[PDB]
This record gives structure tokens, C-alpha cells and sequence, in this order.
């Protein structure tokens, strides 16, 4: 799962 | 936002043997019986634009000699194509309970020929003409299965070369006259129960069809029937009559009857089958 | 005659407009017989040829009567096979020219509102498809394509291509595609002059609940970028970090095809010889998990050569920062 925040 | 699973009810699969993709169904709103095709689109992945072209072409037809298209519904990634369903069954199914009159054969061919006439005029072709795609209403109306319908300008295949025209086989430049050829085979098929060289291996067939003399109607059939067939089955496409021309051939004219009479066949079949 | 045939057809046309029943079944049948002999003249009877002298004399007797505008204005009133004729006849004229110049183009340049009547046809389901066949024949000509792409009615597509009818939704997207593609030197001039609004609405497409809409838009984004004429737009796109935020997620999509389609937009961000800061902020923060992803991402696709080349490459890029 990508981390943007 | 329209869920087809609520809108339609899937019943038995028409692929009673065949495509695990086509079912008999009911329009829950109208209660009218439909044929429902379900296409994966994920698994297909090969030009959704193709499948859509296949549909736009189908939707362009309003002949009562070609099966109607009613619309399409997307649930997730599966697409439901809804088409006109034909209670009578197919000419091939009907054949299972005994042979046909030259009258019955000619009645059907007349109808198919009209379908073909309509399709040809719109620069369309059929591409899959065979006893199995000659469908009947319970009233006895005869029409072409939607399966084949295609534009002349264009899993993209046919499974068996039996009804295939010699030029088609040779990848040659081909047109509506190749439909005419298949009709020829369909005729022999209705007369005989199976197309020329049924017993043969499809690979071997493919190389005979262009090399050998065209097949012919054999045995207890009138001269004009045979002559009809010899007309269709000309190796040279240009020497093949058009659909329109065949409509007024001594065999058709002498032998067509009202399509209502075809219900003898339906009835016979219904009587014949177990269950 | 070609002269009277348009006059005989214009009367039955006007008659049907703003009506009945007994005189409607008789009247609407008349327009049909008219439209067939109409189409007969434009497609050469059985005398082999369309004459080109009879076809010329007919062609002029049409802009002069101006019935074409209203014929489109009341297409709903025609019958199925007649509607089929209408397009078939129209499609002939739109094409025909002396050689030097297409007169149909210059004529529609005059009577302008005729074009947007067709784009409006996308709201009538009984007329929507017909209209498609006409417009995609109309977009083929540059001076007609100029009119629509730069129109206010252009941004209607974004909910036309969302219309509940899948057939119609699709057919609309086909026009939509053909506009932003056909004349790449015309199409390119539109996109940088309108980036913000165009891509604002387009971004909604990529978020669609509809699987096909999603797919086709993502695919269409790809082609639009990998284009020599659209270079100035792609660079302006492959630098906004919101655009890369999305693509990355689309790679997690339930669907194989969607992911693969996303990857082809994704790679363009990571191949940039002039990456801008926010892009690197995102790529560096996810570096660890990214090499982890591309290693495992669609390995089943073994014979894809170019794809695997692209993959091994994207990892060098991400690894080396």
C-alpha cells in the first residue's frame, strides 16, 4: 500500500 | 447503474454443448424470453472496441429475417448482450427427428435468402451460415442467427471449415458471394443431415475444398434442387448468383410454401424428444 | 429528376414536422419512398454508375432548400430504415468534391448550428447512434473538426460517455476519441490552450465506477501522451504530482488489464530526463516498496520482452536516486 501522506 | 442480474433471469444454457456464454433468459420487466450472452471483457482484453463494433453492426439490423438485438448491460467487467430468442429451435435441432420435404427445405432457404438479401444490401455479410444458425419461431418464422452478422470491411474465427468457401480458405479477397457458397452447403446439409465430408478431418477438408470439384446434391432429389445447389457451389465466385437472383430460381418458386407449414416440423420435434 | 425529387421530399418532410395518425401513417411513409429514391440517385441504381452528372445536379439543389438542417432537427420523426437512409445520403455528400475542394464542407461552414444538433442527438437514445455515424463522418474534415473541439458544447461528452446506456456511452466515446486524435496538429493546439479544465474533467473519468470507461480513458491518456504532436502537454502532465499519485494506485486495481494500462502511463513519469521536485518526493518516499512491486508485477507475462525490458529499466531508475 502506497504512502503519500 | 442498471444491474442486469436483477433485470434479467438466467435460465438454461443454449450452449447445451457449445459456448458457455449464451443463456435462455427472461426480461423481468416485460416477461419476454430472451437469449443472453455474457462476455468477460477482462479475459477478452482483445479490443473492447471490436466487441463493441460487433454490437454496433448487430444493432444496425431491423430485418425480421435476422435475429434482433435488444441491448447490452455492464455488470462489473462482464457484459450482458441481450438478443431475440427463438422458441422453435434450429434447423439442425429439427433435423434430429427425421428428414425434411423439398418443400420445407425450400421454405427455409427462401427466408434465409431474404435475410441475406437484406444483409448484402447494407454491405454486410453473414459468415456463419449453417443448419445450426437457421432458427425458427414456434409460429414457424425462419431467421438468421446473430452470431455471424458482420461488416464486409472486416478470438476472431470459425471453428470448422465445412461450410467455408474455397476463396475464403485461400485467404483470398472475398465478399458476399462467399455467403452464397455457404448457403449451397447449408442446402446439402438440410437435404442430407450433415455437410459434405462430415466424416473427414478438418485439416484435410481445408485442402480439398479449393482443389477438388465442388460438392453436389446426390440421390432422390429433383433436378431443380440439385441445380439450385450447383448454382451456389461454383468455385468461381462471380459465377455464383446473388441472393436476389436465387430468390427467383425454379427450385425456390416451385417449392416454397407458407412458413406457417413449418410448424409441422416444430410439432414433430416436440413429439419426438424425451422429457 | 434530381430537381423535383428534393421538392417532392421537402413537402413530405415539412408535413411530418409539428403534426394526425391516418395522415401520419400515410405521410411518414411518403418520406421513406423519397429517401430511398434519394439514396438511389447517389448510389447508381442498376445502370452501374451514379452518372456524376445527375449526382452533380442533385447536390446543389440541397443547400439551397436547406432541408438538411431540419432533417437533422427532426430525425426522431423518421422511421428506422429511413434514418438509416438519411445518414447514408448525407455521408455521400460530405465526401463528394470536384477534386480541388469539398463543397459540402464550405456549405456546412455557413449553416453552422447543423453540427451541434447532432452532438445534442446523444440525449435521444432513439437517435443517438445515427448521429454518431454522421459526426464521425463530419470530424474527418478539418474545418468541421475546428468547430466542435473549440465549442462550449464540447465538455458535454464527459457525461455523455457516462450515460447509463452502454451502447450510447461507447458510441459517444468513439467520437470523443476521434476528435482528440484525428487531426493531431489540430488536436494538439487545443490541449495546452485548455489544460486545466480539460484534465480537470478527464481526471474524473479515471476515477469512474464503470470498468470500460475507466479502461478506455486510461488507454486514451496513454496514446495522447506518446504522441509527437502532443509533446508540450505530456511534459506539463508528467510533472503534476497528483497525476502520479493516481496512476500508482491504479496499479493496485482489482483488474489486470486496468493495471497494465496504468503501467504505460506510469513509466512515462519515471522515464523523465527532467523530473521536477514533487515527482521525486513521491518516488523516493516509496522507493523501497516500488522495487518490491515491479519485481512481482505481472511476471506471468514472460514472452513480453519489451515489457520486461521496460520493467528492469524502471527499477534501475527507482533504485538509483
Amino acid at each position: 500500500e502506497w504512502s503519500f501522506t | 447503474m442498471a444491474d442486469p442480474e436483477e433485470l434479467f433471469t438466467k435460465l438454461e444454457r443454449i450452449g447445451k454443448g457449445s459456448f458457455g456464454e449464451v443463456f435462455k433468459g427472461i426480461d423481468n420487466r416485460t416477461q419476454q424470453v430472451v437469449a443472453i450472452k455474457i462476455i468477460d471483457l477482462e479475459e477478452a482484453e482483445d479490443e473492447i472496441e471490436d466487441i463493441q463494433q460487433e454490437i454496433t453492426v448487430l444493432s444496425q439490423c431491423d430485418s425480421s429475417y435476422v435475429t434482433k438485438y435488444y441491448g447490452s448491460y455492464l455488470k462489473g467487467s462482464k457484459l450482458w448482450i441481450i438478443m431475440e430468442y427463438l422458441g422453435g429451435g434450429s434447423a439442425l435441432d429439427l433435423l434430429r427427428a427425421g428428414p425434411f420435404d423439398e418443400f420445407q427445405i425450400a421454405t427455409m432457404l427462401k427466408e434465409i435468402l431474404k435475410g441475406l438479401d437484406y444483409l448484402h444490401s447494407e454491405k454486410k455479410i453473414h459468415r456463419d451460415i449453417k443448419a445450426a444458425n437457421v432458427l425458427l419461431s414456434e409460429q414457424g418464422d425462419v431467421k438468421l442467427a446473430a452470431f455471424g452478422v458482420a461488416g464486409q470491411l472486416t478470438n476472431t474465427f470459425v471453428g470448422t471449415p465445412f461450410w467455408m468457401a474455397p476463396e475464403v480458405i485461400q485467404q483470398s479477397a472475398y465478399d458476399s458471394k462467399a455467403d452464397i457458397w455457404s448457403l449451397g452447403i447449408t442446402a446439402i446439409e438440410l437435404a442430407k443431415g450433415e455437410p459434405p465430408n462430415s466424416d473427414m478431418h478438418p485439416m484435410r477438408v481445408l485442402f480439398l475444398i479449393p482443389k477438388n470439384n465442388p460438392p453436389t446434391l446426390v440421390g432422390d432429389f429433383t433436378k431443380s434442387f440439385k441445380e439450385f445447389i450447383d448454382a451456389c457451389l461454383n468455385k468461381d465466385p462471380s459465377f455464383r448468383p446473388t441472393a436476389k437472383e436465387l430468390l427467383k430460381h425454379k427450385f425456390i418458386v416451385k417449392n416454397s410454401k407458407k412458413t406457417s407449414y413449418l410448424t409441422e416440423l416444430i410439432d414433430r420435434f416436440k413429439r419426438w424428444k424425451a422429457e | 429528376s434530381p430537381a423535383d425529387i428534393v421538392k417532392n421530399l421537402k413537402e413530405s418532410m415539412a408535413v411530418l414536422e409539428k403534426q394526425s395518425d391516418k395522415k401520419a401513417e400515410k405521410a411518414t411513409e411518403e418520406v421513406s419512398k423519397n429517401l430511398v429514391a434519394m439514396k438511389e440517385i447517389l448510389y447508381g441504381t442498376n445502370e452501374k454508375e451514379p452518372q456524376t452528372e445527375a449526382v452533380a445536379q442533385l447536390a446543389q439543389e440541397l443547400y439551397n432548400s436547406g432541408l438538411l438542417s431540419t432533417l437533422v432537427a427532426d430525425l426522431q420523426l423518421i422511421d428506422f430504415e429511413g434514418k438509416k437512409d438519411v445518414a447514408q445520403i448525407f455521408n455521400n455528400i460530405l465526401r463528394r468534391q470536384i477534386g480541388t475542394r469539398t463543397p459540402t464542407v464550405e456549405y456546412i461552414c455557413t449553416q453552422q448550428n447543423i453540427l451541434f444538433m447532432l452532438l445534442k442527438g446523444y440525449e435521444s437514445p432513439e437517435i443517438a447512434l445515427n448521429c454518431g455515424i454522421m459526426l464521425r463522418e463530419c470530424i474527418r474534415h478539418e474545418p468541421l473538426a475546428k468547430i466542435i473541439l473549440w465549442s462550449e458544447q464540447f465538455y458535454d461528452f464527459f457525461r455523455y460517455v457516462e450515460m447509463s446506456t452502454f451502447d450510447i456511452a461507447s458510441d459517444a466515446f468513439a467520437t470523443f476519441k476521434d476528435l482528440l486524435t484525428r487531426h493531431k496538429l489540430l488536436s494538439a493546439e487545443f490541449l495546452e490552450q485548455h489544460y486545466d479544465r480539460f484534465f480537470s474533467e478527464y481526471e474524473k473519468l479515471l476515477h469512474s465506477e464503470n470498468y470500460v470507461t475507466k479502461r478506455q480513458s486510461l488507454k486514451l491518456l496513454g496514446e495522447l501522451l506518446l504522441d509527437r504532436h502532443n509533446f508540450t502537454i505530456m511534459t506539463k502532465y508528467i510533472s503534476k504530482p497528483e497525476n502520479l499519485k493516481l496512476m500508482m494506485n491504479l496499479l493496485r486495481d482489482k483488474s489486470r488489464n486496468i493495471q497494465f494500462e496504468a503501467f504505460h502511463v506510469f513509466k512515462v513519469f519515471v522515464a523523465n530526463p527532467n523530473k521536477t521536485q514533487p515527482i521525486l518526493d513521491i518516488l523516493l518516499k516509496n522507493q523501497a516498496k516500488l522495487i518490491e512491486f515491479l519485481s512481482k508485477f505481472q511476471n506471468d507475462r514472460t514472452e513480453d520482452e519489451q515489457f520486461n525490458d521496460e520493467k528492469t529499466y524502471l527499477v534501475k531508475q527507482i533504485r538509483d536516486l
